[PDB]
RNA sequence: CCCGAGAAGGGAGGUGCAAAGUGCCUGAAACCUGAUAGUGAUGGAACGAUACGGCAUGAAAGGAUCUCUGGCAUGAAGGAAUCAUUCGCGAGGAUGUAGUACGAAUGUCACUGCCAGUGUCGUAUCUUACGUUUUGAAGAACGGGCCAGGGAGUGUAUCUU
RNA sequence: AGCUUGUAGUCCGUAAGGGAGACAACCCAGCCCGUGGUUAAGGUCCCCAAGUGUCGACUAAGUGUUAAUACUAAAGGGCGUCCCAAGCCCCAGACAGCUGGAAGGUUAGCUUAGAAGCAGCUACCCUUCAAAGAGUGCGUAACAGCUCACCAGUCGAGGUUUGGGGCCCCGAAAAUUGACGGGGCUCAAGUCGACCACCGAUACCACGGAGUACCGCAAGGUAAUCUCGUAGGAAGGCGUUGUGUUCGGGUCGAAGCAGGGCUGUGAAGUCCUGUGGACCGUUCACAAACGAAAAUCCUGGUAAUAGUAGCAGCAAAGCAGG
RNA sequence: CCCUAACUGGAGUCCGGUGAAGCUUACAUUCUAGUGCACAGUCUAGAGACCUCUAGGGGGAAGUGAAGACCCCGUGGAGC
RNA sequence: GCAGCUUGCUACCUCGAUGUCGGUUCUUUCCAUCCUGGCCGUGCAGCAGCGGCCAAGGGUGAGGUUGUUCGCCUAUUAAAGGAGAUCGUGAGCUGGGUUUAGACCGUCGUGAGACAGGUCGGUUACUAUCUACUAGAGGUGCCCGAGGUCUGCGGGUAAGC
RNA sequence: GCUCAGGAAUAAGAGCUGAAUGCAUCUAAGCUCGAACUCUGACCUAAAAAGAGACCUCUUUAAGGAUUCCGGUAAAAGACC
C-alpha cells in the first residue's frame, strides 16, 4: 500500500502508473484527501472550477468531487484505458479517503521522489480543500 | 434580429418526468429534534374535500377577526404499529444499515407483504444494539412503521404499506430508550402531531397518462391562419441548425402525472375521532363513508381520493406557534349535485 | 397401399445404366432457409497487410536429414559484462581484460512426430475505399443496391517511314 | 489578404519510408527481395522505445510547456525581480526618523474693510546668529501663530541620480463544453548557456538471392559511379475462338461447375476430391466478330425498405334464427 | 385574439386477412475541438457508450425527388 | 490596438441545385450592463443626478403607419440592452416583398424591346433508412434462491424573481 | 392551495499586522469583513455506481413468481395497484 500523505499529485500519479503498467499485484493508496498540488491557491481553484463545470449533460465531461475519485481520475489519463492493457491496469488500483479498515495497520511505503519537502515555496494546497471548494462531504 | 423576450415553458426542476418506481412517497430528509421524543412522520389515506367556516386568526392578516370559508381536505388515519428499529453507522460513504430488531408480536394480514419474521433474538438483539452504540459507532435510529387498511372500507387493499420514519430527540441513547419503551405497540396520530401545527404532505399525484407538448409543459398553440395548415398543437421547432441534435429542454411529449410531489405549511386545523362530523349525505363520491379518526387538512395536498399520504413535521416553517382554530361550521351538503 | 374434402399434394413402393418426373440435358452467382466452426449483450469503424498466440481442421493432390528440441566445428559487419589503472566539479570518459565471450549463416551428430496449409478470434505497428474531373479527393465534387451476360482503334483509296 | 503578376533554386504534380497530434509540396531520406548490425532527423516523467540525467543561473505569471509556418497581439508604463557601467555624499558620522528651530522685521506693494508670504510690482524682509524666511500647507476678510523652504543636536552604515540589458506584470472583451496532442508539471516535466549517455528509418555496413546495362566465340566478366514514377516512347511474354501441320487423350468416364495441393515475380498452368454423361488437346506457324469493375451503361434475375404504406374523408350498415 | 377547454364522427394507437414503392460503395452506439479543396459519424487528441424492442415530433445525415431556370462560355440553335 | 455584429476587396469550396428577405414558434450562448445586487469619486446638504469598477442569477412587455430589418410615435413600466447560432429555425408555418410567364403609367429606342421607376394579378412535393432526443418495456451482466427496507457514485433546478 | 431562509468560501472594495526602504504603507508573506454570483441547505431522479452496494427476514424439489379468473387510485402495447 502506498500513503499519499504529503506527495506531489502527478509525481505520485506517474510512479503509480508506470508501476501498475509493468505488471504485477495490486495497489492501494490510502489517505487520498491530503496531497499536494503546487500551485497558487487562486489558480488551482479557477482551474478545478473550470474543469468541473464544462460538460453537456447527456454525454459531456462528468468530472468526479470526490477526493479519490479525483485522485483516480488523475492516474486515468496517465494509461491506455482504452485498451485491454490499460483496463486490466486500472481493474487493479483502489484508492481510499482516510483509511479502510481492512488495510488497517498494513505495512506502508512512500514514493521518495513527491515529497513536499523538495519544493521551493510554500505555494500550495491540499487536495481536501480542492474537494471541499467543488462541494463535497468526505 | 429583435427578440421578444420570455420565460421558459414549464419547470426543469423536476426532470426527468418518469413514472414513480413506488406507489408510497419517500422521504429524503428529517428535520432537525428540538423536543421530546417522538416520531416524526405518520400516513393515512386521502378522501375528498369539503368546507368549513373558521372565525379568522392569523396575525396581521386582513380578515382578523371576521369570518371565512376555507377549503379542508379530509384524511383517514388508523393508528400504525412500530414494527421494527434499525440502526445506522456513519463513516466516510455516509450511513449505511448495521442492525434491526423485529418485535415479536405482529399482525397476521402482514403476511401478504412479506413472509412473517419469527421471534428469534429480541431482547439479545437489542442489547447487542445497546452495545454498539454504547461503544460509539451507531449515530442514529430509525423506526419502522406500516398501516392496516383492513378497517377501513373505501380503501379495497387489505396488505399493510411499510415505511421508514424518524425519531426526534436531542441524544442518540434517548432515542434508543424511547424506541425500546413504543417498540411494537399502536400510535395514534393525536400522539405525532398537535392540533394547530404546520405539516409537509407527501403523495404521488393523479396519472394522466401519456400527453403532448401542450399540456405536459404548456407551450402556446399555433394562432391565426396558422390555426389551420395542418399542426396546431405541435411544437415550433425541435432546434437550431448547430448544434445538428435536440437538446433534452426542449418540450416533447411522454408521461404526465403519477409523480412524486411535496407540499409545504399545510395547516391542521382539526383531529377527530368519530365519522358522522364529516360524512355528507349519500356519502363521499366513489369512497363511501368514514368509520375511524380523521384529520383536517387547510388547503389542497396532492394525489387523487384512496391514496396514501405521509405527513411530517415541517421542515421549512417560518411562523411562531399559530393556536388552535376556532371552526364554527362543517359542510356536510352532499357532493353530488 | 396409407393420409387427405380432393383428378390437389405427401409417404411407402416401383420403371430405367442413371430421375433425366413432363417449359424434364448440365444447373453458376446474387437472394432465401437450416446445420457446422470461431466469436458474442463494457463495446469504436475502409472490413485489410506484417509478426506472435487461442480454438477448429490438416484423407488425396505437399515435406521425412522433413517438424520439434539440443550438442559440436567454421563464422562476415558488429562486439560486450566483470575487474584494475588513470582523467574530470559531475553525469561519465580513456587504456588494459579484448577485437576476447558472443554473432546472420554454413556444415555435422543425436532427439522427436509434427509441420506446411485453411477458417475464426485476440494482442502489437501501419493504412480516412475505388474510377474520374482537378494545382489539390476521405470529401459536405461526380458515378455505382447486388449478381450474370453483352459492351469501345475496324475496311477501301492514297502519301510517308 | 491562404490576393494578383514576375524572377533564381528546389520541390508537389508523378515521391515511398522515418519525425513533426493530424499536415500534397516543412526536417532526415530519394525505394528490387530476405536476415543481422550501427546511425540521421527527432526525442528520453506517464500515454510511448530510451534520463524523475549533470553543471551555473532566471521566472511565481500555470507565464510557458508552438523550428519554418497563411496557425503565434501592439504603442506605453512598472519604487516586480536579476545583472553591468558611470557620476555624487559618506563612520572625524551620508539617508529615514527623534527633536526643537525657522525668533530679528513686516502688519510686503493691497484701491475695495479686506485679500498684509499664499488676486495684483518687487526683491534673499535683519547689520547677524545652525535657524530666520517675502513663505507651501492645517488655519488664512487680512492676517496671526502652527510654521514652508532651509539649515543645526541626535542616533551609527552604507545612501542616492542616470544609462544599457534578461525574464515577468498591467495594457488584454465573444458567442455549443475544450484543447501545451492529453494527464500533469514550480531549486521544474518552463526559460537561458554548456555537457554526457542511450533510443530511434527501407539511410550506411555485411551476407544470400532476382533483374537489368555493357562486353565476351562460349564459360563468364564489371557495376561507389544500376533498380521511384503520372502523360508518354520502346522490348518480351500469358490467355480466348478458328485454319494449316506434327504427336495424342476419352464410357475403366470429355467439356463445364464447387472446393482444395503444387509451380511461376505475374498474366496463368497443372494435379486431387464431389458432381457430370460426350467430346478435348498438343509442336511449329497463321488469323480475329480476341481479355471488363465503372459509361445517371443495355437485357434478365433478385435484396433491403417490410409483413411497412394503402384497403377511412364525397352514400359512417347491419343483427337474430334457419 | 387575450387563453384556451370540453364533446362528436373518420384515421392513428392494439388484434386478424391482404399486400406495394422510392434514397442504398462499405461500415456505422455517438459528442467536443482541431486538421483537411478553408462546412468530418469514419482522420488527430480527448470525452462518453451494456444489448434488443415499441411509441412520438422532425434537430442532423451540407436528407430525397432533377445532368440549375440565376451568371458566364460555345467561331451551338430558334423566333422576332 | 481589439471584434468581425455595416459596407468594401479577393475568387479558395458548391452550377448531374447546400430552397432567398421579414414575421411567427421553441431552445441555447456572449458581455462590450438597460433594470435588479455590491462598491469608488464628485464642482455628492436631502431627493435626484454625472462618471467609473465587480457581477450574465432573473427580467427586458402592450400598441398606430410601413413587407420591411432599421426607424418614428403613443400610454404604461423597476427597465421596456445589444449581438451570435448556414444574416439559428420553409422533410415546422406564412407568402406581405424580391425573382418567371399577363397588363397599365412615365422615360428611353426608328423598331423588336428595356428600366437599375411605380402599380394590379400570379401552384409551396416526400409513407423517416441511420443518428440524436423525449417517454414506455424485454433481456443479459454483478449475485447462494426470493422478498422487503435503505444508502448515495452521480444528474437537474430560478423555483422563485 | 403552497411557493423560506440560515451557513461556508469569494469578486470589485474597505481594513488589521507588517518588512524590503530605521519611518510610513491593505501586500511582499499572514489575517478580518464583503454581492441577485459559486458551494451547502430545501426539492425531483439515481446499484447498469464494472470498486456493478448495506442490512434484515423466509426458504433451498421450498420460499416464491407467472398464466387463468373478478377489477381500477393505473393504462397507446407492455408495465403498475
Ligand atoms: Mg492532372
Ligand atoms: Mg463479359
Ligand atoms: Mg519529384
Ligand atoms: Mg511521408
Ligand atoms: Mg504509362
Ligand atoms: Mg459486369
Ligand atoms: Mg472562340
Ligand atoms: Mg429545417
Amino acid at each position: 500500500v502506498i500513503d499519499a500523505k504529503g506527495l506531489i499529485l502527478g509525481r505520485l500519479a506517474s510512479s503509480v502508473a508506470k508501476q501498475l503498467l509493468s505488471g504485477d499485484e495490486k495497489v492501494y493508496i490510502i489517505n487520498a484527501e491530503q496531497a499536494i498540488i503546487s500551485g497558487s491557491r487562486a489558480a488551482t481553484l479557477r482551474e478545478y472550477r473550470e474543469t468541473r463545470e464544462r460538460g453537456a449533460t447527456e454525454f459531456g465531461p462528468y468530472f468526479p468531487k470526490r477526493p479519490d475519485r479525483i485522485l483516480k481520475r488523475t492516474i486515468r489519463g496517465m494509461l491506455p484505458y482504452k485498451r485491454a492493457r490499460g483496463r486490466d491496469a486500472m481493474s487493479r488500483l483502489k484508492v481510499y479517503v482516510g483509511v479502510p479498515y481492512e488495510l488497517k495497520g498494513a505495512e506502508t511505503v512512500t514514493i521518495p521522489d513527491a515529497d513536499m519537502r523538495l519544493l521551493s515555496s510554500s505555494r500550495y494546497v491540499e487536495l481536501g480543500e480542492v474537494s471541499q471548494k467543488m462541494g463535497s462531504k468526505f | 434580429m429583435a427578440s421578444i423576450h420570455r420565460p421558459k415553458r414549464g419547470s426543469l426542476a423536476f426532470s426527468p418526468r418518469k413514472r414513480a418506481k413506488s406507489h408510497i412517497p419517500r422521504f429524503r430528509a428529517w428535520p432537525e429534534a428540538t423536543g421530546e421524543p417522538k416520531l416524526q412522520s405518520f400516513a393515512g389515506y386521502k378522501v375528498g374535500m369539503t368546507h368549513v367556516i373558521m372565525v379568522d386568526d392569523t396575525k396581521n392578516s386582513l380578515t382578523q377577526g371576521m369570518e371565512i370559508s376555507v377549503p379542508v381536505t379530509v384524511i383517514e388515519t388508523p393508528a400504525i404499529r412500530v414494527a421494527a428499529i434499525r440502526a445506522y453507522a456513519e463513516d466516510s460513504t455516509g450511513e449505511k444499515a448495521i442492525a434491526e430488531v423485529w418485535a415479536a408480536d405482529l399482525d397476521p394480514e402482514l403476511k401478504r407483504r412479506i413472509p412473517i419474521p419469527a421471534a428469534g433474538n429480541q431482547a439479545e438483539a437489542l442489547e447487542n444494539i445497546g452495545k454498539l452504540i454504547e461503544e460509539g459507532r451507531v449515530s442514529d435510529v430509525r423506526a419502522v412503521i406500516y398501516t392496516l387498511p383492513k378497517s377501513l372500507t373505501g380503501v379495497p387493499k387489505k396488505v399493510p404499506d411499510i415505511m421508514e420514519s424518524g425519531i426526534s430527540a436531542r441524544d442518540l441513547g434517548t432515542k434508543f430508550e424511547y424506541s425500546k419503551t413504543i417498540l411494537g405497540t399502536l400510535v395514534s396520530v393525536t400522539d405525532v402531531f398537535k392540533n394547530g401545527t404546520l405539516v409537509d404532505t407527501a403523495a404521488i399525484t393523479i396519472g394522466k397518462g401519456t400527453q403532448g407538448p401542450v399540456k405536459r409543459w404548456g407551450i402556446q398553440l399555433m394562432k391565426g391562419k396558422h390555426s389551420r395548415q395542418g399542426s396546431l398543437r405541435q411544437v415550433g421547432t425541435l432546434g437550431a441548425f448547430n448544434p445538428s441534435r435536440v437538446s433534452w429542454r426542449v418540450p416533447q411529449m411522454g408521461q404526465m402525472g403519477y409523480h412524486q410531489r411535496t407540499e409545504f405549511n399545510k395547516r391542521i386545523l382539526k383531529i377527530g375521532s368519530d365519522g358522522e362530523e364529516v360524512t355528507p349525505e349519500g356519502g363521499f363520491i366513489n369512497y363511501g363513508l368514514v368509520r375511524g379518526d380523521y384529520i383536517l387538512i387547510k388547503g389542497s395536498v396532492p394525489g387523487p381520493s384512496k391514496r396514501l399520504i405521509r405527513l411530517r413535521d415541517p421542515i421549512r416553517a417560518k411562523k411562531a406557534d399559530l393556536g388552535e382554530p376556532n371552526i364554527l361550521y362543517i359542510s356536510r351538503e352532499s357532493k353530488q349535485g
